[PDB]
């Protein structure tokens, strides 16, 4: 699409800025929650190495 | 002292009020409005006109049928006798169907009497709703109070139907009656292994708690600053009064933050919502995605252990 | 005049309001008919 | 509404390039997270 | 940081006891001599408790998880005495500071109240609040005879300590001020939200419309209910509530063993008892 | 007959009869429904 | 589908999670909310910063939301710039958080208890348009109930047990029928002032208004009205205040502290 | 008959008749599949 | 159908569409972990 | 027919019609999930 | 809220009504010949 | 309050982006299938 | 250090001392009677 | 450091002072009276 | 870096630095304590 | 807008990266040392 730069001007780029990084840093922060809790997923607790 | 205005000292009487005129095409309001002077001395004298439209009547209706099957059955069950029914009313109840029957309709005195109870009363209370909607429609207002009752209707859905319908069992609903609705509740906690582990139990209460707490923080400033017109709280959002000046900076001054006058309201409308909505989630997920509420607080560790002091041989180990 | 309609207008509402309805109940008794056959009830 | 044009297109070049880097980054770790452990 | 209009409000004055040595403010926080001594009164406490979860009830079982952290009151055999302090003393100590931050923060209130020249009505709400924590911690235990009778400080803990104690009673759902109580809570709750809603939906009304008045408000719940409590009722109304809660919870608690002993279900046997049936 | 609509409203009373109509139909519906011999969703 | 959603993870772990995340956002939006009135703040951080830096923590302000009021009074922007206003009143102290001591008369200040906003210079309005708040002898059809005592003759009495004054008329709100001021013609002056029944104490058996706020003489001061049977919300504030900066300022000891 | 029409708002009316066709038609699904014999989702 | 964005503010759709698209994934991909038979985050 | 919107705003209608319409697919979607016959997520 | 606009709504409402129908139906069919529920 | 050129011109990238969308999840579709099919 | 006193009002700091005083005095009579070796009702 | 009274006003920055001094010594001898090693009191 | 005063208040950024220090300070002795192979009041 | 002029700008930027990196410098040298202590993978 040669026209997706016109998302900007309807709502504030900085506002999309904070919201983007917080969002990414939850989903980040939940899907490592989720593997922890996993036993075949989990890092800390895996005895491996 | 000075004046607590807790109590209407001196009262003052105006002709009775018809109210804010309805659109064109409502019914008009019944009831002669009267006075009442000892509700005037806490509150407003002015007791009617009630608007009784094509809603409210149906709610009426469906609403006394299922109170009406409710205490036929409590007389019944006390075998017609009037005079045992008072003694016992309050451990006198209409009482859900039996396990055994699953979710199909039972015979009339073995859950059938409570299935009509439960789904006349549902009607009714869900045409309430549709009046809430209609009365602040009528008049131009929001609709904060029905999605409020609709948070409580959610509640008491879950109670009595939804669960029950999941669970695929009458028997788990709630029974019409005082000390038996209080014997379930009980027998509900005990069942599925303490109830206080239920996170959103725990949410419910401290919304329920915080309900008082907000009600008894912005009851009693608006009291202390009824001295300037505190009370006449739309003018204080639109045109902020001392009042509300006072009212924000005692609260910063006492805890570090403060609401509006408009925003108080908006607290006070989330924390008694949220009662309702966390109790109904609670209920739901209990059951049916947890077994034992306590068993799964081990599991995430949110039951603290305690030092082994008192301990029984289980007699199953054998 | 209790809800502000005049004859043509309560007549005409009718009008469309009974095809409407009719339809309806066109529908809802083919569907009947359709489960009489699944599994009678009576 | 408040953003020009010419900044709503220049904003959309270092958007979609520091996209594209996370991006890129996210591929490695799971490519490396599928080489330490595959989920499929 | 005050509020743009709270600048003409910061006057000097007003303290019950200081006057001027600690008539200051931090922040936004109002200190005077009870903000000094409630302060360090919350924070000596909290440091406490924090210690108590430190050493935990033994080294085995002590944990930081903040679900799991619970400081015990003593054994009942200590009685009204003082306990040593990893078996219980710890707990009468975070009482005390905990009666000592309370009240500090209640006569802050007064002093703050003085200032504005406004009621007296939110410390005196509560002290209500107060009075329920002194009857369960101070008011029953001395009732009862030992300070072992006080409830855990615990987010969990705490509720174990209210469950025994409901089923020290067999069923105590019954229990008649416990009823009383818990239908202000409820009735409460209905009233707060009713309130909550009335002041929203007439300052935000539907689109193209203006604020509502006064005669909105009345005329809506007169067209629900057939009654009106009026503007400034509902605020005596919702502090009515929530004190007649806490108060008729303190009332249910301090008879539950000081003044009953028995299932609570058993009370009831003086309406049953009644010769007419 | 005919005065009867002239100290009753009709709106009121045909929503309220109509209400009661639909109640009662309900009613014995779910009265059928409770007893076995009548039962007409059973085998 | 099924209850467990991972070996640890499980539906109701997930619910309650859930909750959170929403709760979350509910926090900031009511602290949103709370901010439309009185931020941005008025700090020593924006005032050396030369107002580079408005104070407003987190979360920011919301956009101006919309208040259209009735009978064309006008439209009022919750969140709103606020010119400042000067203090009649001097720090104690030159510390941050030091308090002020009002300059001049205290009771005449306005500051401190004493000090009121401008509020807009127009009556509160019924739904029908008419001013709410007003003296009986223009609200005809309004009485005072037959079981409770007239106020109008009763003897006001300040702080001191001095007599102040008489009670002259009774004003009410005609929309929610109710007394909130009481007209007393001053004893020393003449001049009719207003005193809110906020500060007026009932003594039904000896006819007489106990005020608490302020003395007898403090009744020549309080602030009057411009038309003589109606109050503008400004004028009502002034009021108000007027007689809240007693409870502080009318007597030394009122200072404090007890001990 | 075309008169009851001025009597009752049509819009009113028919926004009530839609959600009472709607609450009746759920009434009516979910006794049928309460009920055994017509349960359609036990797939027999 | 290009007209539909006459009444539906642009902005606001896409916030609420891509809210509602996003807890409506969580949702399926939660439903399926929840699946012995699609969990792959087992063995 | 043709008659039908100009009293029922679009926005309005749609907005509760898109809500309902969701509702109504997410309660069957979920009834089938929870019925083994209709269960296309159990493994067979 | 006249009747170019209104008109103009019921037209591609009609259209737009008509596919998820469609979609519906064919939904519905693929269900039957996977799992006829009658 | 949207006039409507620039409502052409937002319906035209909004079906871009939705098909661009709808691709992805028909591949992602595809892709589950091949690895677990469901019906 | 006779400047402290330009600093802390002494009639309002001397209702403080007492208060500190008192309450350290109060604390440690109960630390001592919580300890059986030297709790002197016992 | 002598600027630090041109940053932190003395009248309340000696009260924090103080009063945190004060728990501090407090909370130490709290900590030694919960342990048996340290309980000068033990006897 | 001693530009970073030109955009940070120093007084309060000096209050919040030595709270969290203060904190972190009790947090570190207390987790030691907590643990046994590390409590030096043992003995 | 937040105020600041353009060539503040530029130079917080510089000192933002400066700091970011020997802030990042020190995180990967504490992974490596917590790598050769214990691995986890
Ligand atoms: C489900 C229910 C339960 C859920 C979980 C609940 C858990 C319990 C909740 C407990 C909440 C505790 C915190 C309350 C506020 C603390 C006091 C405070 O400072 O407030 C300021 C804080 C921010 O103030 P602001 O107006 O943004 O400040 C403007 C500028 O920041 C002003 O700029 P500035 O320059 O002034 O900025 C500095 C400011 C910055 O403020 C903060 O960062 C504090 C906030 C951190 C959190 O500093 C302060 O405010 C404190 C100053 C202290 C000075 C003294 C320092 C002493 C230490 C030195 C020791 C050295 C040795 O306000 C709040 O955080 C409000 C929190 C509201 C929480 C309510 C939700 C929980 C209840 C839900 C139930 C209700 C029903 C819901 C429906
Ligand atoms: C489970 C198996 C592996 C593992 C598998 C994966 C996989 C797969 C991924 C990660 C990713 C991440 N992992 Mg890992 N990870 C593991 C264990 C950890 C542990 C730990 C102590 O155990 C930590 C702290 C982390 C931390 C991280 C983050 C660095 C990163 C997600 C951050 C984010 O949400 O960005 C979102 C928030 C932002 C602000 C991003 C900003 C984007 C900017 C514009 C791009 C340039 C960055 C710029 C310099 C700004 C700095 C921000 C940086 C992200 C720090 N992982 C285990 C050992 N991890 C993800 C990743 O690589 O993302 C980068 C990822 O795909
Ligand atoms: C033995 C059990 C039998 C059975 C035996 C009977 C018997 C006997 C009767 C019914 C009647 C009814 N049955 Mg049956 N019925 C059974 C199973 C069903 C099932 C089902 C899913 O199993 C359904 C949905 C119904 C439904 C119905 C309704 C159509 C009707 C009750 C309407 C009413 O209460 O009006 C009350 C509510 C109102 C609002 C009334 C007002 C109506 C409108 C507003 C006025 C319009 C006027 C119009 C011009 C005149 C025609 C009137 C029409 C009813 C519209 N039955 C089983 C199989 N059923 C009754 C009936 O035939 O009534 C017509 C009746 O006597
Ligand atoms: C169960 C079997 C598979 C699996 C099967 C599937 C299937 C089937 C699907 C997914 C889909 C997704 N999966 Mg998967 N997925 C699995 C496990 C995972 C795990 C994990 C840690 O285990 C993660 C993090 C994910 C993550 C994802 C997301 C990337 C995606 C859902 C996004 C969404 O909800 O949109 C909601 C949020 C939005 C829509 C916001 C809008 C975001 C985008 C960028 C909009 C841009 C528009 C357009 C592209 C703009 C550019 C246009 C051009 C310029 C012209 N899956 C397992 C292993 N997964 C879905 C998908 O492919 O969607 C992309 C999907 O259909
Ligand atoms: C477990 C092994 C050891 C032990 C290992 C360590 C280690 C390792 C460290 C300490 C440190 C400290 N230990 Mg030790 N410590 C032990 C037992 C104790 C006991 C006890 C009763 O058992 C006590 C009371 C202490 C107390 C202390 C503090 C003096 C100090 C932390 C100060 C701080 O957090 O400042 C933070 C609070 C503030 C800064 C707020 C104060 C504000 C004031 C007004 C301004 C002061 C700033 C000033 C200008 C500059 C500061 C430095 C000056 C040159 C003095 N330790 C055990 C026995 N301890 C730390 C230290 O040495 O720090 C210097 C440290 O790294
Ligand atoms: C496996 C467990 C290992 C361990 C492995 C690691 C690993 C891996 C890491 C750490 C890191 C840290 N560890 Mg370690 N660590 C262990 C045990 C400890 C113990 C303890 C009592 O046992 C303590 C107190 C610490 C403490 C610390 C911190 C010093 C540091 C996190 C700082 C931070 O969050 O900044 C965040 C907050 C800020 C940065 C705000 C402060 C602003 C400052 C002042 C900016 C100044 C600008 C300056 C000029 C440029 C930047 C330089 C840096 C700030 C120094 N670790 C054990 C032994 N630890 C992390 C680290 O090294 O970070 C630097 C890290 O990656
Ligand atoms: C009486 C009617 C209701 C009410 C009213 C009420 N509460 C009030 C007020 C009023 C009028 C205030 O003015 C005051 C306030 O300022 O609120 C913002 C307050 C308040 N009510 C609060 C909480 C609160 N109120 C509760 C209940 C109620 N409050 C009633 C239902 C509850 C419940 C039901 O649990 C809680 C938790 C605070 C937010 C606040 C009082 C703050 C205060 O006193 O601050 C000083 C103390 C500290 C900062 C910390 C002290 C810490 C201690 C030294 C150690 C810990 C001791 C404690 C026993 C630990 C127990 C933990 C376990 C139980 C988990
Ligand atoms: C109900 C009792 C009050 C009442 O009956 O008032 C009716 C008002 O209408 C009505 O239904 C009004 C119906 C609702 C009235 C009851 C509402 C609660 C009662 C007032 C509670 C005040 C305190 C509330 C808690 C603080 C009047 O009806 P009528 O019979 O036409 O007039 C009889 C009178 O004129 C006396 O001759
Ligand atoms: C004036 O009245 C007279 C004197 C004539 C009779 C009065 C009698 C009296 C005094 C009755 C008193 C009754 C009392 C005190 C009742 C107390 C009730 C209490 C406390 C109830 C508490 C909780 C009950 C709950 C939550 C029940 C909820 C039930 C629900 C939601 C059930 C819904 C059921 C449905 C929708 C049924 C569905 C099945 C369908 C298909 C209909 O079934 C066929
Ligand atoms: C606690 C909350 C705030 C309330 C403030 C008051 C706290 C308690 C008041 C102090 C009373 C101390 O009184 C002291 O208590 C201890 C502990 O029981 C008693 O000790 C006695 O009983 C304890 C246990 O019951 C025995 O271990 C001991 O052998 C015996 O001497 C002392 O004989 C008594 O002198
Ligand atoms: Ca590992
Ligand atoms: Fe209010
Ligand atoms: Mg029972």
């Amino acid at each position: 699409s040669p026209d997706l730069w016109k998302i900007w001007l309807l709502v504030d780029p900085r506002r999309i800025l904070i919201a983007v990084f917080a969002f990414l840093t939850v989903l980040g922060l939940a899907i490592h929650m989720i593997l922890l809790s996993t036993a075949e997923f989990n890092w800390l607790e895996d005895g491996v190495p | 002292p000075e004046y607590q205005n807790i109590f209407t000292t001196v009262q003052v009487r105006a002709p009775a009020y018809p109210g804010v005129p309805l659109p064109k095409g409502s019914l008009p309001r019944i009831g002669k409005p009267i006075f009442s002077y000892w509700a005037g001395k806490i509150g407003d004298a002015q007791i009617g006109p009630i608007y009784l439209g094509f809603t409210g009547t149906l709610s009426i209706i469906f609403g006394f049928m299922a109170i009406f099957i409710i205490g036929f059955n409590m007389l019944a069950s006390v075998d017609w006798n009037i005079i045992q029914f008072v003694k016992h009313f309050f451990w006198l109840g209409l009482e859900p169907p039996a396990p055994q029957y699953g979710l199909t309709i039972p015979p009339l005195s073995e859950g059938g009497w409570w299935l009509m109870a439960g789904f006349f009363l549902t009607m009714s209370i869900l045409l309430w709703w549709v009046r809430t909607y209609k009365r602040a429609e009528a008049l131009g207002m929001s609709q904060h109070l029905s999605w409020a009752f609709a948070a409580a209707i959610f509640f008491y859905l879950s109670l009595g139907f939804i669960r029950p319908v999941m669970m695929g069992s009458w028997a788990e609903a709630v029974p019409f009656g005082i000390f038996p609705h209080l014997d379930w509740t009980a027998a509900f906690s005990i069942r599925y292994g303490n109830l206080y582990y239920n996170p959103f139990h725990m949410l419910s209460i401290a919304f329920l708690y915080g309900s008082a707490l907000l009600f008894a923080m912005h009851g009693a400033t608006i009291l202390a600053v009824s001295r300037f017109g505190g009370d006449r709280e739309i003018d204080q959002i639109t045109d902020r009064g001392t009042a509300a000046e006072r009212a924000a900076i005692f609260w910063r001054w006492t805890m570090g933050f403060n609401a509006s006058m408009e925003s108080i309201h908006r607290w006070a409308w989330w924390c008694a919502v949220l009662t309702v909505i966390t109790a109904g989630i609670g209920i739901l997920l209990t059951g049916t995605v947890v077994e034992n509420w306590y068993l799964w607080a081990i599991k995430h560790g949110v039951a603290p252990a305690y030092p082994e002091v008192v301990t029984a041989v289980d007699p199953y180990a054998t | 005049s209790m809800t502000g309609l005049t004859e043509q207008e309560a007549q005409e509402f009718h009008g469309i309001f009974v095809q409407s309805m009719t339809a309806f109940f066109g529908i809802v008794v083919i569907a009947h008919i359709l489960a009489w056959l699944w599994r009678p009830w009576l | 509404t408040g953003l020009t044009e010419e900044e709503a297109k220049e904003f959309h070049g270092i958007f979609t390039q520091s996209m594209t880097m996370f991006f890129g980054i996210v591929i490695i770790a799971h490519i490396l997270a599928w080489l330490w452990r595959p989920w499929l | 940081a005050m509020l743009s209009f709270e600048r003409k409000y910061r006057v000097r004055g007003g303290t019950l006891i200081g006057g001027d040595l600690f008539d200051f403010w931090v922040g936004p926080f109002y200190v005077g001599f009870f903000g000094v001594a409630g302060f360090f009164f919350a924070l000596l406490g909290v440091l406490l408790i924090v210690w108590g979860a430190t050493i935990g009830p033994n080294a085995e079982l002590q944990t930081y998880n903040i679900w799991q952290i619970s400081i015990a009151p003593p054994d009942l055999s200590y009685g009204l005495g003082m306990a040593p302090m990893t078996e219980g003393g710890l707990w009468q100590i975070i009482t005390i500071c905990a009666i000592g931050a309370f009240v500090s923060w209640a006569l802050r209130e007064v002093e703050i109240c003085r200032k504005l020249g406004i009621g007296f009505h939110i410390p005196f709400a509560f002290a209500f609040a107060i009075g329920a924590y002194l009857v369960l911690v101070v008011v029953r235990p001395i009732l009862m005879g030992a300070w072992g009778h006080g409830f855990p400080y615990g987010i969990l803990s705490h509720l174990d300590w209210v469950s025994n104690v409901g089923y020290q009673f067999l069923h105590f759902h019954y229990n008649p001020a416990h009823m009383l109580a818990i239908t202000f809570f409820f009735t409460n709750c209905l009233a707060l939200s009713m309130h909550g809603s009335l002041i929203l939906s007439v300052t935000n009304p539907q689109k193209g419309e203006e604020v509502k008045t006064s005669e909105h408000e009345n005329t809506f719940f007169r067209d629900i209910v057939g009654y009106s409590i009026g503007a400034l009722a509902i605020h005596r109304l919702g502090l009515f509530l929530a004190l007649s809660a806490v108060f008729w919870s303190a009332v249910c608690i301090v008879i539950s063993g000081p003044f009953w002993t028995r299932g609570w279900p058993e009370w009831w046997n003086w309406w049953l008892e009644l010769p007419l049936w | 007959m005919h005065k009867i609509w002239q100290i009753f409203d009709p709106r009121r009373t045909l929503v309220a009869l109509f209400g009661f109509l639909f109640v009662l139909g309900l009613l014995i519906h779910f009265i059928l429904l409770s007893s076995p011999a009548f039962n007409w969703l059973s085998g | 589908m099924s209850a467990a959603i991972t070996e640890y993870m499980d539906v109701a772990q997930l619910t309650i999670w859930a909750f959170w995340f929403f709760f979350a956002g509910l926090i900031i939006y009511l602290r949103r909310e709370d901010k439309r009135e009185g931020y941005p703040l008025d700090s020593d951080r924006t005032e050396r910063s030369g107002g580079r830096v408005k104070v407003v923590g987190f979360p920011d302000l919301a956009e101006p939301k919309t208040f259209v009021l009735p009978h064309n009074a006008g439209t009022v922007m919750a969140p709103r710039v606020e010119a400042p206003t000067s203090i009649n009143a001097t720090p104690v102290a030159p510390f941050p958080g030091a308090p002020f001591e009002p300059n001049g008369d205290p009771m005449l200040s306005g500051f401190g208890p004493s000090a009121s906003p401008d509020r807009a210079k127009h009556c509160d309005l019924t739904f029908e348009g008419l001013p709410k708040i007003v003296p009986l002898r223009v609200a005809t059809d309004f009485s005072i109930a037959e079981r409770d005592p007239d106020p109008r003759g009763m003897t006001v009495v300040g702080l001191d047990g001095e007599v102040a004054g008489t009670v002259s008329d009774v004003w009410v709100d005609r929309s929610e029928p109710q007394i909130r001021y009481l007209e007393v013609k001053v004893a020393a002056g003449g001049k009719n002032v207003l005193l809110p029944i906020g500060f007026s104490r009932f003594d039904k058996k000896a006819r007489k208004v106990k005020v608490a706020a302020i003395k007898a003489a403090h009744f020549a001061n309080v602030p009057t009205l411009a038309k003589p049977d109606q109050i503008t919300l400004y004028e009502e504030d002034k009021v108000c205040a007027y007689y809240a900066g007693g409870k502080l300022y009318a007597t030394a000891e009122r200072a404090g502290p007890l001990l």
